[PDB]
RNA sequence: AAAACUUUCAGCAACGGAUCUCUUGGCUCUCGCAUCGAUGAAGAACGCAGCGAAAUGCGAUACGUAAUGUGAAUUG
RNA sequence: AUGUGGAACGGGGUAUUGUAAGCAGCUGCUGAGAUUAAGCCUUUGUUCCCAAGAUUUG
RNA sequence: UGGACCCACUAAUAGGGACUACUGAUGAAG
RNA sequence: GCAGAUCUUGGUGGAAGUAGCAUUCAAAUGAGAACUUUGAAGACUGAAGUGGGGAAAGGUUCCAUGUGAACAGCAGUUGGACAUGGGUUCCAAGGUGAACAGCCUCUAGUUGAUAGAACAAUGUAGAUAAGGGAAGUCGGCAAAAUGCCACUGUCCCUAUCUACUAUCUAGCGAAACCACAGCCUGGGGAACGGGCCAGGCAAAAUCAGCGGG
RNA sequence: ACCAUCUAGUAGCUGGUUC
RNA sequence: GUACGUGAAAUUGCUGAAAGGGAAGCAUUGGAAAUCAG
């Protein structure tokens, strides 16, 4: 479960969870994380993907 | 255990307490896979488990809806309930390694004894289950004794 | 065994009558069906990008025909199951090299 | 004219907790005594044990201290 | 359980609808195009599958 | 018999009594 | 000294396994996945929100880690559950439009309600119907016609189509009631009955309808 | 409305009443 | 074996035996099978 990961993750980019997406192949990587700059480094490496707003 | 037999010449034994199954679909599988071949008890089991054949139902059997995978067993009614074979399958697992460990030859084993009795209620009826695998395999009066003396005499 | 096969299915005999909310599983469940009956297989794989070509028109309109390719790639002998796009869907099962 | 099913009988196993035996309990009777509190009673609350949650014990000296007696424990 | 065998597509026929985009000058390519078995007919078309498993049987 | 004693049709519009069974569906067996 | 008291208390049955209770793909975790999670699609709620906050009230439900049960009326690897520690009434986007209407969205949020398979009798809800237009019914009951004439399946006379219940499957799973039982005709002074008498008869196990009794 | 005592009430009856 | 002394009946399951064409249970008389007894 990454429920925690993902809800650091929305706080750090201060983007919604549907904005937020994972690498399937990184499952491991992202479970192991579990302090805001830790979720920092991953998102500067690009472990997590913010989706742009999309249409309106 | 229930029977005279379990001696540990050429047997075997395996047994459950208090599972959460229901009795009646428990006593119903029990009857069925009673008496058969071990190894194929396990096939029948998985073919329960994948539909592909039906435990009769004979005592407990109302409400159950007609199916054409009862007629091996002569019935009209038929049903395959899941949860009782898996209870039974983690049982036959149990009884085949106690087989294992005591050494006889698996190749032959048969369901000797099968038995489910209830358990303290708790609702649900939780059912005690327990299985034996194991091997197969006056006078003469004076007058009619001398009538027997003279027809001896007389053959010869 | 290791075969690749181009396959085409009429889903709207396959679909006839079918309840309009259950249109898109049905369609689902009937590839993976079709995919047993012609690879001999029990377990199937379906690209998912396959699927969204099955959700394309949402879950009640589903095209008539479609163009399929059918793969026995070895198990980890599995099928995995491609969207195949042709101008038109109308052409013979091909066995691809 | 089988098996299944029902019923009956016996064996075995369940279920249940009757019966028997017991007992630091109750009940009854008799006998003896007179002793609460503004010098803060009866009751209540919170705490106090090394690890106790239980019952009693106790009040920040907190399952007690002082003194006397016994004599060498406490106990999961 | 290997054959005028069976299946999946495809072609033809029969049908329902009413002439598809695009091009050219409302008109012509256009009774076109689409759908056609899901309880329609047929197939020298292409491909695959089957010469099995379990059970019960004097 | 069809419509509000009636008014037509009609061959005629006579007078009266009042768990198991029922209907289908499987089915073991000499 | 118990068979009764719609006896008291406890235990146990038949009834009965009976009545009954919008997602899709791939991947990962895990003994075990339709319910956990991730990626994708389908959607749904839609700025008077299923959004972001507070007051009253709750009190640790907050957070991370851990999970045999029990609880989450299916399931569960997940959880406001269990265990261990740690921790102090306000705001209101775009388009349509007069509009804070409805509809679609924007940001955000949910995929949860046992599920699967079919579609037959019944019923519920909803439509269309040739010809006649109150003949049905105590009757314009209900729709239809708009938002004496006229319309209408009320009827002649029903037919077809759609969803759901329904049936079956996996799981979960009651209670009322119960002296004992359950074929029929006549007779048994009555009350003639389910047992008696005289007959008709009478072959396991069941499934679904009708409820006659 | 409820509670506890008086209460083990009025019982001319209903039911039961043990080898 | 902590669901712990003894472990009854109702009640359930397995094995063995027997019976059964719209009930059963009971009684008298015997037969059959089992099992005793002097």
């Amino acid at each position: 479960n990454l429920r925690t990961q993902k809800r650091l993750a929305a706080s750090v980019l201060k983007c919604g969870k549907r904005k937020v997406w994972m690498d399937p192949n990184e499952i491991s990587e992202i479970s192991n994380a579990n302090s805001r700059q830790n979720v920092r480094k991953l998102i500067k490496d690009g472990l997590v993907i913010r989706k742009p707003n999309l249409m309106h | 255990y229930s029977a005279s037999p379990a001696l540990e010449t050429k047997c075997a034994k395996a047994r459950g307490a208090y599972l959460r199954t229901h009795f009646k679909n428990s006593r119903e599988v029990a009857f069925t896979i009673n008496g058969m071949s071990l190894k194929k008890a396990f096939i029948f089991l998985d073919n329960v488990k994948e539909h592909k054949q039906a435990v009769p139902f004979r005592r407990f059997n109302g409400g159950v809806g007609r199916t054409a995978q009862g007629k091996e067993f002569g019935v009209t009614q038929a049903r395959w309930p899941v949860k009782s074979v898996k209870f039974f399958y983690d049982l036959l697992k149990n009884a085949e390694a106690n087989a294992e460990a005591k050494g006889l030859d698996m190749d032959k084993l048969i369901i000797k004894h099968v038995q489910v009795n209830a358990a303290p209620k708790q609702l649900s009826s939780p059912s005690h289950i327990e299985i034996i695998v194991a091997e197969e395999e006056s006078r003469v009066s004076l007058k009619q004794g001398a009538k027997a003396r003279n027809l001896a005499a007389r053959k010869a | 065994q290791v075969v690749t096969r181009d396959y085409t299915i009429h889903m709207h005999k396959r679909l006839y009558g079918v309840s309009f909310k259950k249109r898109a599983p049905r369609a689902i469940k009937e590839i993976v069906a079709f995919a047993q009956k012609h690879m001999q297989t029990k377990e199937v794989r379906v690209d998912p990008s396959l699927n969204k070509e099955v959700w394309k028109r949402g879950i009640r309109n589903v095209p008539h025909r479609l163009r399929l390719r059918l793969s026995r790639k070895r198990s980890d002998l599995y099928t995995y199951v491609q969207a195949v796009d042709v101008a038109n869907p109308k052409m013979e099962t091909t066995v691809v090299e």
